[PDB]
RNA sequence: GUAAGUUUAGAUUAUAGCCAAAAGAGGGAGCUCUUCUGGAACGGAAAAAACCUUUAAUAGUGAAUAAUUAACAACA
RNA sequence: CACCAACUUCCUAAACUUAAAUUGGGUUAAUCUAUAACUUUAUAGAUGCAACACUGUUAGUAUGAGUAACAAGAAUUCCAAUUCUCCAGGCAUACGCGUAUAACAACUCGGAUAACCAUUGUUAGUUAAUCAGAAUAGGCAAUAAUCACACUAUAAAUCACCUAUAACUUCUCUGUUAACCCAACACCGGAAUGCCUAAAGGAAAGAUCCAAAAAGAUAAAAGGAAAAGAA
RNA sequence: AACUGUCUCUUAUCUUUAAUCAGUGAAAUUGACCUUUCAGUGAAGAGGCUGAAAUAUAAUAAUAAGACGAGAAGACCCUAUGGAGCUUA
């Protein structure tokens, strides 16, 4: 077993220089051994990605999986520790950066039928890792005008170089 | 039938990943001004629903006790009456319940 | 487990090829690093040019005031190079100019300060020092060695040749070293050039010739979202000078910087400059 | 396959759904507020509302009293109805039983929940919803195209 | 024209093709056999073990060539 | 009136001539020992010394697939609470099992989900003079039962008591719990006797939708093989 | 003979399944696959070769006729100057 994501919290950097911009906050929150699937965690985490801190936690409220239940609880924890622990001025500041969930140690049985017939079963167990970075979440993208493809297309034709020419 | 080979985790992660397949997100969250708590549009608040719900079982704990007995339904009129809450002439001929805690602010 | 120790030594050794992958070590400065000597590289240094230097002024015009200043931080817990720096760039600027001059004498005195400010920029005249390794024999007090720092070093170098081999060797080594950092280099890219068609005119009359009439004289998909224009500038009815582009502003003023070149004689066949000469 | 269906499928049966109906009923006049699930809820509110009005209809009625009795497991309510109920709901013609949307049950299940509860009951009010006032800048703004109009 | 050959002593392994093309014999188509000859592209015949051009294999941003699925109604 | 096209050939630098069992010769990875070397090397001597392949052996992790699959009567004032709706083999003993019993505390594992425990930990338990289990030697025997009387029958169907000898004042031990057993499982299976048939014993509904298709059940205008009658 | 949805000639309702939410969660299988159509070629034979053609990416829901479908030591009869075993008069 492995255990970096918390060795993450305990990364010291070093002091910061009078020529140096205030450092954002990184907060690395994680459950290791949860009895949910990492396949269906996983569409949880994806969603919630990029996402504030305030609109995941609406969200998970008003939600009927048990895993977002796990993950408001594991929402929660982090943002305690962050505001006691990494000197987070205001709550509302933060946006969930990262969110994925991993595989844990799980226990084997066998599964009995009825008929004479036997079956593999498994305990499954899960880990769930986030990154909280202090602030709103980053703008969204803007897509590509017609404009902006047509300009470097005509680019990317100047850019061509002759190939196999003296 | 069997399945003819292993499907790859890159077309297995496109079927799992694919939009139809992901979680969406609700916009029809509300805030409750009675308990300052999230709510849905076309949901209730339940923080204040708490207290609603748990007078009622107060209240209808005090009916119980006062009954007796089953089948004691009144053919009467019931009213509920909170400490500092004195009977009316209209309160007459009508079963009354008393009520120890005082008339609460949002029971009118 | 797997018994034995080579093979455990030879997992260390892969082990340490990761590390230094992932985690490059922070540049340090082949004089602190070990097996270093400056005598040594320093003659080598003058034998690899086949140029005499001396190497009490070789050494000076390497020493730097930043240089200095660590040596005294260091005593309290010697001459510079400005010298010698004064000197070589003041005679490369005169050099310099020299050679654009006879080449191009139709050239204009602004045209060759261009030229001359692009040859000894700190960017041209840091790579040429690093390429040569005149960082390493660079003394300064931070590494990597700063740009001007390093600069005042090449120039106070070139002072320092001037005593030890005289000016006919110094000026051999700037047109075998910097003047050949011009090849394949156009005139508008070392010299910045706006309002050509202006200035064409303005040559133009100093010479008493008649302003050109544009004209176009070829076109291709005007309509087009890819349209090339061929303008020719005509005087007293006699095409001079043609450019290609995508617009009739775009050709002319391609042409306008056609005709600029063959005005100074910048054409693309003209005759190349010649390092052959040993005189 | 549900187009143009006016009942819905409840219990093991039709006359399980009337037993089902037939309880929730009952509960609903001796407490007068049940919580049920939408569903059922939505089923059954016609049905409370039509038995105000065989309570309206009159005691002396053998109809009602047979409706009544049918309907109503526990007969001390048999009373209550024609004294009680019957007598609150005079003044109205209708909308006697309110039905409101409760939260989803957190059982695992996420079942639809609703409240069904007698208008005029001398229970706690229940959290109803309160329209904007008028005071707000759009109904303000409108409140000025009033006054010109 | 060309460089192997005979004898003596010791010693095993191989001893089953395929297809094309010739000469026969059964036969009367085609087959069934016996005998002689040739073959095993990275080129060509469309893809093509068996046919055709091809002596081995080396780097080069050279050159001359081989075989090479195409062909140009009748009456005195 | 030709060009293109093969390492055929020439050209610069080189090279020195065309398949696979078998046969001759030259090297080498790794480990240990001898003797050296000292960031992992040399010369010798040794060997459990080299695997993309035996439906190989062991372990791990995928794929099928989050697919097959599985689940609790209602309301309330509340799970050893009331009431309502409906179902109809229950209680003792034998046998077997052996603490699954009961209280408390836990919420991880076990129940194929929860609630709740049947799980985890700790503490407690089943009371018997009546219920159940744990001397000798002689003498002498014709005739069933069946309400046993009549009455028949055939399959042919019950120690005692006398005569002597010997002993001479007794209530301890063990069994007693349970929703329990045999079937790998909390298996729609198997499981003796006595009493009784609801006073005893129980719950088909995890939620929503009402797809198609499929299965089961009910209903049929006219007709009746396109009722229970005969051979 | 009657009887009836067996059929002429099907239809309607209810339960199961089905579909949706949530919890838990197998099996056979699997060289790798960025997994198309027509004609050719071939051993009856082509998603992968030859020549044409078609072709945003990714998904979602349905049906089982054919490929004289794929399969086993299934079924039947007969042979042997085949074996081996057994019995002898
Ligand atoms: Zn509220």
């Amino acid at each position: 077993i492995s255990r970096k994501w918390e060795k993450k919290n305990k990364i010291v950097y070093p002091p910061q220089l009078p020529g140096e911009p205030r450092r954002p906050a990184e907060i690395y929150h994680c459950r290791r051994q949860i009895k949910y699937s990492k396949d269906k965690m996983w569409y949880l985490a994806k969603m919630i990605r990029g996402m504030s801190i305030d609109q995941a936690l609406a969200q998970l409220e008003f939600n009927d999986k048990k895993g977002a239940q796990i993950i408001k609880e594991v929402l929660l924890e982090a943002q305690d520790m962050a505001v006691r622990d990494h000197n987070v001025e205001f709550r509302s500041n933060l946006h969930i950066a990262e969110s994925t969930s991993g595989r844990g140690q799980c226990l084997k049985r066998i599964r009995y039928h009825g008929r004479g017939r036997f079956g593999i079963m498994e305990k499954v167990y899960c880990h769930y890792f986030v990154k909280l970075v202090e602030g709103p979440p980053p703008p969204p993208e803007v897509p590509k005008t017609a404009v902006d493809h047509a300009k470097d297309y005509i680019q990317q034709l100047r850019s061509r170089t002759i190939i196999h020419t003296l | 039938a069997a399945p003819k080979n292993r499907r790859t985790i890159e077309v297995n992660r496109c079927r799992r990943r694919n939009p139809q397949k992901l979680i969406k997100i609700k916009n029809n969250i509300d805030i409750c001004p009675e308990c300052g708590h999230l709510k849905q549009k076309h949901v209730l608040c339940g923080y204040c629903y708490e207290k609603v719900r748990q007078e009622t079982t107060k209240i209808r704990q005090q009916i119980g006790a006062q009954e007796g007995g089953p089948f004691r339904a009144p053919s009467v009129e019931t009213m509920v009456l909170y400490t500092g809450e004195k009977p009316s002439e209209k309160d007459q001929g009508k079963r009354i319940v008393e009520r120890n805690i005082k008339r609460p602010s949002w029971f009118t | 487990v797997k018994k034995g120790f080579r093979a455990a030594f030879r997992f260390q050794k892969e082990l340490e090829r990761w590390r230094l992958l992932r985690c490059p070590p922070p540049p340090v400065r082949r004089s602190e690093k070990p097996n270093w000597d400056y005598h040594a590289e320093v003659q080598a240094f003058g034998s690899r040019l086949q140029e005499t230097f001396s190497l009490d002024l070789l050494k000076t015009a390497f020493i730097n005031s930043c240089y200095i200043k660590s040596e005294e931080a260091k005593r309290q817990s010697l001459k510079d190079n400005q010298e010698l720096f004064e000197q070589g760039l003041s005679f490369s600027h005169r050099c310099l100019t020299q050679f654009l001059e006879d080449e191009f004498p139709d050239l204009p005195a602004e045209g060759t300060e261009s030229l001359v400010s692009f040859l000894t920029g700190e960017a041209v005249v840091c790579h040429v020092a690093r390429n040569l390794a005149v960082e390493q024999l660079t003394l300064s007090a931070e590494f990597p060695v700063p740009l001007p720092v390093l600069r005042q070093t090449f120039f106070a170098v070139i002072g320092a040749l001037l005593q030890s081999s005289g000016p006919e060797r110094a000026a051999l080594f700037i047109r075998d070293f910097l003047i050949t950092q011009m090849t394949g280099k156009e005139l508008f890219e070392m010299w910045t050039v706006v309002n050509p068609m202006g200035l064409l005119v303005e040559e133009l009359k100093k010479r008493n010739i008649s302003a050109p009439e544009s004209r176009l004289t070829r076109q291709s998909g005007s309509t087009t979202a890819l349209p090339l224009y061929f303008v020719g500038l005509y005087c007293d009815r006699k095409l001079i000078a043609e450019g290609p582009g995508e617009t009739v502003l775009v050709a002319e003023e391609e042409a306008a910087r056609v005709a600029l070149r063959k005005l100074y004689g910048f054409t693309e066949n003209r005759r190349p400059w010649d390092y052959s000469k040993p005189k | 396959i549900s187009h143009g269906r006016v009942y819905r499928r409840l219990g093991l049966g039709p006359e399980s759904r009337i037993h089902l109906l037939r309880n929730l009923l009952t509960g609903l006049v001796r407490h007068e507020r049940i919580e049920a699930t939408w569903a059922r809820a939505d089923e059954m509110r016609g049905y409370a509302e039509k038995l105000i009005d065989y309570g309206k209809l009159g005691d002396t009625n053998e109809r009602a009293m047979r409706m009544a009795d049918f309907w109503l497991t526990e007969k001390d309510l048999i009373p209550k109805l024609f004294k009680v109920l019957a007598p609150r709901f005079q003044g109205q013609n209708g909308n006697y039983t309110r039905m409101l949307q409760i939260p989803n049950r957190k059982e695992q299940d996420r079942a639809k929940m609703a409240v069904i509860e007698y208008k005029g009951n001398y229970l706690p009010p229940l959290p109803l919803p309160h329209r904007d006032s008028n005071l707000t800048l759009l109904n303000q703004l409108l409140l000025g195209l009033q006054q010109d109009l």
